[PDB]
C-alpha cells in the first residue's frame, strides 16, 4: 500500500493523454489510502506540473479535483502552495479553464467560508477588472456572478457591487453588456435599497447605450428584477 | 436500342501496330489515333480494358480544342502482342508507355499530357515520374487514389473471380456491361466493350485479370505521394470525394493539384461522362495554354 | 423573434437541426442583415480570427470551448462553414443563426466552399437531403451565400478574406466596387479572393488549384503597402500547425479544422486580437459507390 504510487506516477506523467486523464480521476481515493505527509511530497509536485500541462482537458481534470484536494489540506496550507494555481487559470489562454477556474473557486468558498473569501480570494479576483484584454475583464464578471451566490448580501454588496457598476463605462461593448447580466443575476442577492439608488440608475444609463446588445440585456435584466 | 457493336473507326481516324525492341525480342503495341495539331494526349485505360475505352471521349475533346489523340492498347490488352505477357509489374508497363512514344516519335517527342484511368492511372504517373516522356507538360489520373485502392485488394479480387467466365455473344457481353454496372453509358459499352473480350469457343475475357493480384501492390503503393511530387500541372478526376486518402486529401487542400467530382458516374468515368471528362481536360489545357479551343 | 432564436441556438449547441421551415425564415432575416455589409466589411477590435471550419460541428464546439462563447466573445470567420455532408447543416445553420441573434458580434465571410458548384458535389447537398427529405435547404443556404461579405477589414489596419490577392485588385476600392451578390465565378477578381494561395516565387502564377492564382511576396508587400495595410490574415490551406507565417509575416495562413476530414492529423488554430490589436495564437486538437480501382 506504499508502493502504488510509484505505478500511480508514472502514468500521470505518460506520452499518452488517455492515462493522465484518467487515472488523475483516481487521486481522490489514493489521497484517502494515506495522505497526511504523502500528498505534501510525494504526490502533490506531479499535480502542481499536471496544472501546467500543455492539454487543455488535462487541466481540467486538475481544476475539477483541487476543490476535493484543497479540503484534505485545509485554508492553512492553501494561501501556501495552491492559491497561485488556483488565480493563475483564471487568466489561462483557454475559455473553458478560465470558465472551470471560476466555478472553481465556488466551491472553494463553499469549503472554507465566505469570510476567507473577503480576505484571500475577492481581491485577487477584481484585479483583472482593469486587465487590457477584455477577455480577462469578462472573467472578473463571471467570478463576481459565481461568488454572489454563496458570499451572501453583506460581502457582495460592500466588495463586489462596486466593481460591476464601475464597469458600466467600459470601451467594449462585450464588457458592457455582461455588467447588465451580472446585476440581473446577482441583484436577488441585494436588498431593495442597493437595487433602487445604486444599482438601477445604472441600469437605465445603459439602455441608452450605442450597442444592440447592451440595450437588449439592459432593459431583460430591468425586466427580470421587476424594476421595469 | 441494339445492344451490338460499334466499330472504332467510328471514333477514331487511324490506327497502328508500333513495332518495340528489347532483350529477349519484339512486340506490337497497337494505338488509335485522331486529330492533326496541337498536343498528344496519351491515353491508358484501366486493368483488362483497352484503348477503346477512350473512343467516346476523343470524339468529344477533338471538338473541343485542337489537340491529337494516342490512346494505347497497353501489354497483355487489346491487340497488344508481347513477346512477356505474363510481366504486368509497374516499372515495365511504364517502361512501354516510354517506348511507344520512343518508336513513334523519339527524334520529334510533341507536347504530350498523359491521362491514366485506374491502372493506367498509375502508370501514368510511374511514367511521368522516372521522366520517361520528354515532352510531357500535364498529367491526369482518372479515379485512382492510394489509400482507398489499397482498402479495394481485396474486395475487387472478389468481383473478378465473380465476373462470369465467357459470352454467348459480343452483343451479351456488351448488354451485360450495362446491366451489371461496369459501364453506365451504353454508347460507350458498344464501342469498348470489344477490347475487353477475344472469341474462338465462345467469346471470353481477353485478360484473365485474376492472374495479375501479384503485381497490384506495386501499382498503387506510394501512389499518392508519388503522384505529389511530380512537378508538373496534375488533374485529379474522381467518381466522389470518399476516393480521397490522407496523402491526396492533405495535398489537395494545400491546392497541390486540381480536383474534379463527377458523382453520376461509376468507375469508368471516362466512359460514363464523355462529355464532361473532355470539357475539363479541356478547360485544363487552355488555361495551361498547352492547347487552343475550336 | 429574439426568445425563437435563443432556443434554435440552444438546440443547434446539442447539434439538433431546425426544421426546413426555421432555415426558410434564418436565411431570409440573414440576407437583409447581410445586404446591409460591405464587400470589404469594416470590423473593430477586439474580435478572434477564424479560418476553415468544414462542416466539423464538434470541434466548432472545442473552437468555442477555446476562444469562449458567442456573443461574448467577438469572432470572425473566414469562410469554409461547409464540407462533407456528416454535421455541415448543423455547423452553418448555428453560425448563421449566432449571426442573425448578433449582428454587431460575428462576421461571417464567403469561402469556395459557400457555392452551390462545390456544395453540390462534395457532400452538403447530399446531407440537406437525407436530413430534410428535400433540397430547398440546400437552395436557401446557397442563395444566401450569395450575400456573404467578401473580405474584412480590422481597423483599418489588417484585412481578412478567405483566399488571397488578385491581379485584378490593387485597392480596397476595387473589392469595394465589385458585384458580389452571386455564385462564385470561374474567372476573375471574385473567385480570386476567394481560390488564391500565398506562394514562395515571387509575382504571379497559375494556380494548380483550378481557380486564382498563387501570389508571392513582391505581391504582399506591394498590396498591403498601397493600401496601408499591416497584415493579411486567411484561410482556404490546410497547415500541420492550425497556422503559418509566410511572406515575411505580411500573411498569415488561419485552419480551423483540426485532424481535417477526421484523417489529416493537422492541428487547428485560431487569432485572438485584443482590444489594442496584439495577435496571439491559440492552437487546438479534435474533440473527442463502386468499390473497385482496378
Amino acid at each position: 500500500s506504499l508502493y502504488p504510487i510509484a505505478v500511480l506516477i508514472d502514468e500521470l506523467r505518460n506520452e499518452d493523454v488517455q492515462l493522465r486523464l484518467n487515472s488523475i480521476k483516481k487521486l481522490s481515493t489514493i489521497a484517502l489510502a494515506l495522505g497526511v505527509e504523502r500528498l505534501s511530497q510525494s504526490l502533490l509536485p506531479a499535480i502542481v506540473e499536471l496544472a501546467e500541462d500543455a492539454k487543455w482537458r488535462v487541466r481540467l481534470a486538475i481544476i475539477e479535483y483541487m476543490p476535493l484536494l484543497a479540503g484534505q489540506l485545509g485554508v492553512e496550507f492553501f494561501d501556501e502552495k495552491l492559491n497561485s494555481l488556483c488565480m493563475a487559470w483564471l487568466v489561462d489562454h483557454v475559455y473553458a479553464i478560465r470558465e472551470a477556474a471560476t466555478s472553481n473557486l465556488k466551491k472553494l468558498v463553499e469549503k472554507f467560508g465566505k469570510e476567507w473569501a473577503h480576505a484571500t480570494i475577492i481581491p485577487k479576483v477584481l484585479a483583472m477588472s482593469g486587465d487590457p484584454n477584455y477577455l480577462h475583464r469578462m472573467t472578473t464578471l463571471f467570478c463576481i456572478n459565481v461568488l454572489s451566490e454563496v458570499c451572501g448580501q453583506d460581502i457582495t454588496t460592500k466588495h463586489m457591487l462596486p466593481t460591476v457598476l464601475r464597469m458600466a463605462g467600459d470601451p467594449v461593448a462585450n464588457v458592457r453588456f455582461n455588467v447588465a447580466k451580472s446585476l440581473q443575476k446577482i441583484g436577488p442577492i441585494l436588498d431593495n435599497s442597493t437595487l433602487q439608488s445604486e444599482v438601477k440608475p445604472i441600469l437605465e444609463k445603459l439602455t441608452q447605450d450605442q450597442d444592440v446588445d447592451v440595450k437588449y440585456f439592459a432593459q431583460e435584466a430591468l425586466t427580470v428584477l421587476s424594476l421595469a | 436500342r441494339d445492344f451490338s457493336p460499334v466499330p472504332w473507326s467510328q471514333y477514331f481516324e487511324s490506327m497502328e501496330d508500333v513495332e518495340v525492341e528489347n532483350e529477349t525480342g519484339k512486340d506490337t503495341f497497337r494505338v488509335y489515333k485522331s486529330g492533326s495539331e496541337g498536343p498528344v494526349l496519351l491515353l491508358l485505360h484501366g486493368g483488362g480494358h483497352s484503348a477503346l475505352s477512350w473512343a467516346v471521349f476523343t470524339a468529344a475533346i477533338i471538338s473541343r480544342v485542337q489537340c491529337r489523340i494516342v490512346a494505347l492498347d497497353l501489354r497483355s490488352h487489346g491487340e497488344t502482342k508481347v513477346k512477356n505477357p505474363e510481366d504486368l509489374s509497374a516499372e515495365t508497363m511504364a517502361k512501354d508507355v516510354g517506348n511507344v512514344v520512343e518508336a513513334m516519335y523519339g527524334d520529334l517527342p510533341p507536347p504530350i499530357m498523359l491521362i491514366g484511368h485506374a491502372m493506367g492511372g498509375a502508370i501514368a504517373v510511374h511514367t511521368a515520374s522516372s521522366n520517361l516522356v520528354p515532352s510531357l507538360l500535364g498529367l491526369c489520373m482518372i479515379d485512382v487514389v492510394e489509400g482507398t485502392a489499397m482498402d479495394a485488394l481485396n474486395s475487387m479480387q472478389n468481383f473478378l473471380r465473380g465476373r462470369p467466365k465467357t459470352f454467348k455473344s459480343l452483343e451479351n457481353a456488351i448488354e451485360w456491361s450495362v446491366k451489371s454496372g461496369q459501364i453506365r453509358n451504353l454508347e460507350s459499352a458498344r464501342v469498348s466493350m470489344v477490347g475487353q473480350v477475344k472469341q474462338c469457343k465462345p467469346y471470353t475475357w481477353r485478360i484473365e485479370l485474376a492472374k495479375t493480384e501479384k503485381y497490384w501492390d506495386g501499382w498503387f503503393r506510394g501512389l499518392s505521394n508519388l503522384f505529389l511530387s511530380c512537378p508538373i500541372p496534375k488533374l485529379l478526376l474522381l467518381a466522389g470525394v470518399d476516393r480521397l486518402d490522407k496523402d491526396l486529401t492533405i495535398g489537395q487542400m494545400q491546392g497541390k493539384f486540381q480536383m474534379q467530382v463527377l458523382p453520376q458516374c461509376g468507375h469508368a468515368v471516362h466512359e460514363d461522362a464523355p462529355d464532361k471528362v473532355a470539357e475539363a481536360v479541356a478547360t485544363f489545357l487552355i488555361r495551361h495554354r498547352f492547347a487552343e479551343p475550336i | 423573434f429574439t426568445k425563437e432564436l435563443d432556443q434554435w441556438i440552444e438546440q443547434l449547441n446539442e447539434c439538433k437541426q431546425l426544421s426546413e421551415s426555421q432555415v426558410k425564415s434564418l436565411c431570409e432575416k440573414a440576407k437583409e442583415i447581410l445586404t446591409k455589409e460591405s464587400n470589404v466589411q469594416e470590423v473593430r477590435c477586439p474580435v478572434t480570427v477564424c479560418g476553415d471550419v468544414h462542416g466539423q460541428f464538434h470541434d466548432l464546439m472545442e473552437l468555442f470551448r477555446i476562444g469562449g462563447k458567442s456573443p461574448d466573445t467577438n469572432y470572425l470567420f473566414m469562410g469554409d462553414y461547409v464540407d462533407r455532408g456528416y454535421y455541415s447543416v448543423e455547423t452553418v445553420t448555428l453560425l448563421v443563426a449566432l449571426k442573425v441573434r448578433y449582428r454587431e458580434r460575428i462576421t461571417i465571410l464567403r469561402g469556395n466552399h459557400e457555392s452551390r458548384q462545390i456544395t453540390q458535389v462534395y457532400g452538403f447537398y447530399d446531407e440537406c437531403l437525407r436530413k430534410y427529405g428535400n433540397a430547398n435547404v440546400w437552395k436557401y443556404f446557397t442563395d444566401l451565400f450569395d450575400y456573404l461579405p467578401l473580405t474584412a477589414l480590422v481597423d483599418g489596419q489588417i484585412f481578412c478574406l478567405h483566399g488571397g490577392l488578385s491581379p485584378s485588385i490593387d485597392t480596397l476600392d476595387h473589392i469595394r466596387a465589385l458585384d458580389r451578390l452571386q455564385e462564385v465565378p470561374h474567372e476573375g477578381p471574385m473567385c480570386d479572393l476567394l481560390w488564391s494561395d500565398p506562394d514562395d516565387r515571387g509575382g504571379w502564377g497559375i494556380s494548380p488549384r483550378g481557380a486564382g492564382y498563387t501570389f508571392g511576396q513582391d505581391i504582399s508587400e506591394t498590396f498591403n503597402h498601397a493600401n496601408g495595410l499591416t497584415l493579411v490574415s486567411r484561410a482556404h490551406q490546410l497547415v500541420m500547425e492550425g497556422y503559418n507565417w509566410c511572406h515575411d509575416r505580411n500573411v498569415v495562413t488561419i485552419f480551423s479544422a483540426p485532424n481535417y476530414c477526421y484523417r489529416c492529423g493537422n492541428q487547428a488554430a485560431i487569432m485572438e486580437l485584443d482590444d489594442t490589436l496584439k495577435y496571439s495564437f491559440l492552437q487546438f486538437d479534435p474533440a473527442p459507390t463502386p468499390d473497385y480501382f482496378l
